[PDB]
């Protein structure tokens, strides 16, 4: 019922920070608002021209919007929201290096391919019920760090997550926290 | 003589920056002990709790953001929760509908929390947890966390410990990288 207003939340956030400037901050902390932020407004967000790390985690956001008008965004943190679809990210695709989106309701990775510069993708505890999404995900030439722990597909996997994950993507260097291992690579080869 | 003067200036800058880097490296060690030290003690209490309070749930959400699995989402199924004896309504994303049940069922939860990849930027996770950080004082406060349950305070500390460790690691790499570039230039100058 429109409980949370970004401007309202933003005003409180700006006041709490007490920073003179609405858009000077490199890390804008909008996480854990009480009541939760529901749906973000692109126009309000647009003023955050200096932001390299946008923290919107622990809210009740249902969708993704207002990608455009963002110029320095490198880390987009949206974990523990109500998001179902990866979309509306073209506006930050040129700069976005990390997407943190664990504890949401994402079952399809369609649309992730736009984040051509993505290096880190954290998406624990989402839905994900097929390695089909990974093939789409692979097109990410810079992806090095991936987190899938908690996903439904992993549960149906019935095999060690760390090994299979390494096998699935050559590009990833770290999977569910773990560093590349010679032994791990050998195990993957055996598998 | 010009090379020697440049080397001396580089060395003074290197020493001050090295002292900053050394402080950061102890801060990182303390942060690593904080989450690693909690072991499964906090996890056992969370499993034992079964149906935790909304304030306790918020601490779990921060841990869930790092996990990046089935995170709840721009406010669906989110309502204002009363805090302590104060009738205050605060807007939030709310706890994950079914992410906790799947995480609780897995016996690798201790294995998941116990091992974390080092030097992880977590830019996507920090942006997601950025809103939580501004409101952290209201529900992630240690006094507030301890009041709901002993285990809830540890989980919030566990989530907080990892964030502090990540910030320390970023400073250690970047400020350390500037010091390192200066040191490399100084080393080339020294060979010359």
């Amino acid at each position: 019922s429109k409980g949370t207003t970004c401007q309202k939340a933003i005003v409180n956030w700006e006041a709490a920070n007490p920073g003179k400037n609405p858009s000077e901050a490199e890390e804008i902390k909008l996480i854990f608002q009480i009541p939760p932020i529901e749906k973000m407004d692109g126009p309000v967000l647009n003023t955050l021209t200096k932001c390299k790390k946008l923290s919107l985690s622990s809210n009740s956001i249902d969708k993704m919007i207002s990608l455009n008008m963002l110029r320095n965004l490198e880390i987009l943190s949206l974990s523990r929201n109500v998001i179902k679809k990866i979309s509306g990210l073209e506006d930050i695709g040129g700069t976005l290096r990390q997407l943190w989106l664990s504890y949401n309701f994402i079952e399809k990775l369609d649309g992730l391919n736009n984040c051509s510069v993505l290096q880190t993708l954290y998406i624990g505890n989402n839905r994900i019920k097929n390695w089909e999404e990974l093939d789409k995900l692979k097109d990410l030439p810079e992806l090095e760090n991936v987190l899938f722990y908690g996903n439904p597909i992993y549960e149906q996997v019935k095999e060690d997550p760390k090994l299979i994950v390494l096998k699935k993507l050559p590009t990833l260097k770290n999977v569910d926290g773990y560093i590349i291992d010679d032994s791990v690579l050998e195990k993957v080869k055996q598998i | 003589k010009q090379c020697e003067i440049q080397a001396e200036q580089i060395s003074k800058e290197k020493e001050e920056a090295e002292r900053e880097l050394e402080a950061a490296l102890p801060a990182l060690r303390r942060a690593q002990e904080a989450v690693d030290s909690i072991e499964s003690k906090d996890i056992v209490e969370l499993k034992a709790n079964k149906k935790p309070l909304d304030i306790i749930k918020y601490i779990m959400d921060a841990v869930l953001v790092f996990f990046k699995a089935r995170l709840i989402p721009i406010q669906i199924e989110e309502r204002v929760f009363n805090k302590k004896e104060g009738k205050a309504v605060l807007f939030l994303k709310e706890s994950y509908d079914e992410s906790g049940i799947q995480t609780l069922g897995d016996m690798n939860f201790m294995k998941k929390l116990k091992e974390f990849e080092k030097d992880s930027i977590n830019e996507e996770t920090i942006e997601l947890l950025e809103p939580y950080l501004n409101q952290s004082e209201d529900w992630f406060n240690d006094t507030f966390a301890t009041k709901a349950s002993k285990a809830a305070a540890g989980i919030l500390k566990w989530a907080f410990a990892i964030y502090e460790y990540h910030q320390k690691s970023k400073i250690v790499k970047p400020k350390r990288i500037q010091v390192a570039i200066a040191e490399g230039r100084q080393a080339i100058a020294l060979k010359e």
